[PDB]
């Protein structure tokens, strides 16, 4: 079964659902992040230091 | 109805009250090609509570429970299954009311 809802990107802070249907008792979710980490693509392009 | 499934499989559930003159077991069914039972009689016990189960037709269910000497209107709404295929053939009469 395919479900979607948005989760706000705040760390440390937790977020709940509960997914059901007509038949079907609730099943809870639950998602916490505890860290969302900004890695970007990078290459060197020199280093420098006293001459 | 304290829960139904409209499935080819028995996932209709629904609880009789009951008030029997003496306790023991005794029959139960549906004049009606709307709901099928899994279950033939059930044993009650003074005034209490029985479950059946069945698999239904209809989207707005209403059928007529006969059940020991007496019947009674057991009416609700009902939810779509789950799975698209299923392995195992039709359990409950189809009928051409599947409306609003």
């Amino acid at each position: 079964y395919e479900h979607a809802t948005t989760m706000p990107s705040q760390a440390g802070i937790s977020y709940n659902t509960i997914v059901n249907r007509a038949g079907y008792a609730p099943l809870p979710i639950s998602i916490t992040p505890t860290k969302i980490k900004l890695i970007p693509t990078v290459n060197l392009e020199y280093v420098t230091c006293h001459y | 109805l304290n829960e139904c499934v409209y499935s080819s499989d028995f996932g209709g559930i629904a609880t009789v009250k009951y008030s029997a003159s003496k306790s023991g077991k005794c029959a139960v069914h549906v004049p009606s090609g709307t709901a099928t039972l899994k279950e033939a009689a059930v044993e009650l016990t003074e005034q209490g509570s029985a479950t059946i189960h069945f698999s239904t037709a209809n989207i707005h269910p209403e059928f007529r429970l006969q059940i020991c000497t007496s019947y009674v209107t057991c009416k609700g709404d009902c939810h779509p299954p789950k799975d698209h295929i299923v392995t195992h053939p039709q359990y409950h009469a189809q009928t051409f009311t599947a409306a609003v």
